[PDB]
This record gives C-alpha cells, sequence and structure tokens, in this order.
C-alpha cells in the first residue's frame, strides 16, 4: 500500500509512515538505507525488489 | 539430556574431551592436535612418561 | 616436491573498504576498524627473481599485486605450516576456485606448473568451497570468521577506489603466517609478477558518500 500512513513490518523491522517509489540503487549486499540520525528512510521489498 | 541414547552399560568411551592445554582459546576456536603435554621441564621426545 | 635485498614503496591513500552493509547518500561518515595507515611504508616483492617467503600476518593483510598474465594464484594461511596444526588454502586452479581447510603437509617452495606441487598429505578436512590490472584484496580474522574484500581496476597507482565486501568463511583456526602461490614457465622462466604487502591496525577515518551512495575520499586523523 502506497501514498498512505500505514504500520508496516519489513523482514522483521517495524514502523509507522508513507511509502513512496525512490530514484536510489542499492548494491546486492544492500537492504536498508539509513539517514544522518540512523532512522531508516529507504528499503527494498523482499518480493519484488 | 540424553542418558538413554548415549549411555552404555558397561561404559561408553566414544565422547573425548581436553585437558591440558598450553594457552586459553579465543572465540569460536577449535583445535584438534594430538600432541604430548609438557608439563615440566624434561624435554619430551613425543613420548609418555 | 622441488627445492629450487629487501624493497620498500609508499602507500598514498589505498586499503579502504565498506564497513557496513548500509546505504548512506551525500554525508561524512566517522568509523574505527582495522585500516591500512595513510603514507605507509609498502614491502614489494618482484619476479633470477622469485620472491615467494613466508610473511608475519599479524592482525589483517592489504595485498596488491599487478600482473598482466595472471601468474599469481593464491595463498596459504596458518601457524606451523606441517601436519601438526591446521592452515588454510585459497588457489584457484585454472579452472576452479579451493579453499579446502585442512591439516596440510606444505612443500618449502610450493608453486604450481603453467604441474600442483603444493603439499605432501591432507589428512583431516573441516571445510571445502570447491566452485594492466591491479587487483587489491583485504584479509581479516575475527572470532572465527575469514573475511575477504576485493577490488579489481585496469590501471602502484595514487588514486582512490573502496572495496566491497566478497566472502566470510567460518574456519576457526588460529593464524600467524602466510605464503604466496606463484606459478613458473617451462630449468625455469619467470615473469611479471610484482606484488606489494602491508599490515592494519585500528584507526579512526572519516568517508565521504556521494549522491549515489559511493565513497569518493577519507581523512586518517
Ligand atoms: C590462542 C592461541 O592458541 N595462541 C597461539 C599463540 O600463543 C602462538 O604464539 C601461535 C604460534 O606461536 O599460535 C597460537
Ligand atoms: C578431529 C578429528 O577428526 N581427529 C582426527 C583423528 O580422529 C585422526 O585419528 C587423526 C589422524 O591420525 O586426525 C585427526
Amino acid at each position: 500500500v502506497k501514498n498512505k500512513c500505514v504500520n508496516f513490518n519489513f523482514n522483521g523491522l517495524t514502523g509507522t509512515g508513507v511509502l513512496t517509489e525512490s530514484n536510489k540503487k542499492f548494491l546486492p549486499f544492500q537492504q536498508f538505507g539509513r539517514d544522518i540520525a540512523d532512522t531508516t528512510d529507504a528499503v527494498r521489498d523482499p518480493q519484488t525488489l | 539430556n540424553s542418558n538413554n541414547l548415549d549411555s552404555k552399560v558397561g561404559g561408553n568411551y566414544n565422547y573425548l574431551y581436553r585437558l591440558f592445554r598450553k594457552s586459553n582459546l579465543k572465540p569460536f576456536e577449535r583445535d584438534i592436535s594430538t600432541e604430548i603435554y609438557q608439563a615440566g621441564s624434561t624435554p619430551c621426545n613425543g613420548v609418555e612418561g | 616436491c622441488v627445492n629450487l635485498p629487501p624493497a620498500y614503496t609508499n602507500s598514498f591513500t589505498r586499503g579502504v573498504y565498506y564497513p557496513d552493509k548500509v546505504f548512506r547518500s551525500s554525508v561524512l561518515h566517522s568509523t574505527q576498524d582495522l585500516f591500512l595507515p595513510f603514507f605507509s611504508n609498502v614491502t614489494w616483492f618482484h619476479a633470477k627473481r622469485f620472491d615467494n617467503p613466508v610473511l608475519p600476518f599479524n592482525d589483517g593483510v592489504y595485498f596488491a599485486s599487478t600482473e598482466k598474465s595472471n601468474i599469481i594464484r593464491g595463498w596459504i594461511f596458518g601457524t606451523t605450516l606441517d601436519s601438526k596444526t591446521q592452515s588454510l588454502l585459497i588457489v584457484n586452479n585454472a579452472t576452479n576456485v579451493v579453499i579446502k581447510v585442512c591439516e596440510f603437509q606444505f612443500c618449502n617452495d610450493p608453486f604450481l606448473g603453467v604441474e600442483f606441487r603444493v603439499y605432501s598429505s591432507a589428512n583431516n578436512c573441516t571445510f571445502e568451497y570447491v566452485s594492466k590490472n591491479l587487483r587489491e584484496f583485504v584479509f581479516k580474522n575475527i572470532d572465527g570468521y575469514f573475511k575477504i574484500y576485493s577490488k579489481h581496476t585496469p590501471i602502484l597507482p595514487q588514486g582512490f577506489s573502496a572495496l566491497e565486501p566478497l566472502v566470510d568463511l567460518p574456519i576457526g583456526i588460529n593464524i600467524t603466517r602466510f605464503q604466496t602461490l606463484l606459478a613458473l614457465h617451462r630449468g625455469w622462466t619467470a615473469g611479471a609478477a610484482a606484488y606489494y604487502v602491508g599490515y592494519l591496525q585500528p584507526r579512526t577515518f572519516l568517508l565521504k558518500y556521494n549522491e549515489n551512495g559511493t565513497i569518493t575520499d577519507a581523512v586518517d586523523c
């Protein structure tokens, strides 16, 4: 579900927020992305990739 | 507990432990050496006396 | 089995790798880890010329090899490279890759052929994973895990390139010495086999991640 405030669990990581499509590109040894405050700002979907 | 599988009436002697090492192991380390351990200062020539 | 003046150079800004598996963008990030200090004195071995001595492995190793015909094959790591201790052997046999932790009886002048003369015996195996260039490598050994990082570049250079995770191995052994594996030609002839060796120690670095998530510069504090 996109563009709606949801509770989510991604591979065990829980949280709350809005999910959108990104322009980033992860190297194959990466699943999560952090910001300056160590908070999770990006995630790879384990089915669609 | 496994006293119903790994126990034998006359005594099971197929499970071994290491005594008499020179120094202490490091985490997740494995030593499978079979060498004669020198307790005193006599120079063991690969025999047990 | 067949029984057949040092040099130095400077490592400017080499031996940097990704410490985490996390993606970061347009930031400066500081981290403490085992790194190769900047502007360090680095040992150089050429290839008559045939340098394959036993070198120390203190707390990790940086390795570089500038070849053009693939004569540096792999390595052997251990403590006492005889049948009394366990030892690790990484080798490319020209068609496959082998790692094969075992109890090896190693020869004094091990080498390959343009043919396989490395060891005399192998008794107890605990692991098997049989499966104009620069080719930098980094080796570490922490808590029973042998870590490898690697990077490839066409064209010691004086730039910046960060090494990427390659593999971790659960081998569980004490490692104190290592030795390089070379292949000699056809009595024998050598070739271009310059290889460079360094040593790591704990340092706090400041790395710079660009907008695509790539490390482009670093500072040694």
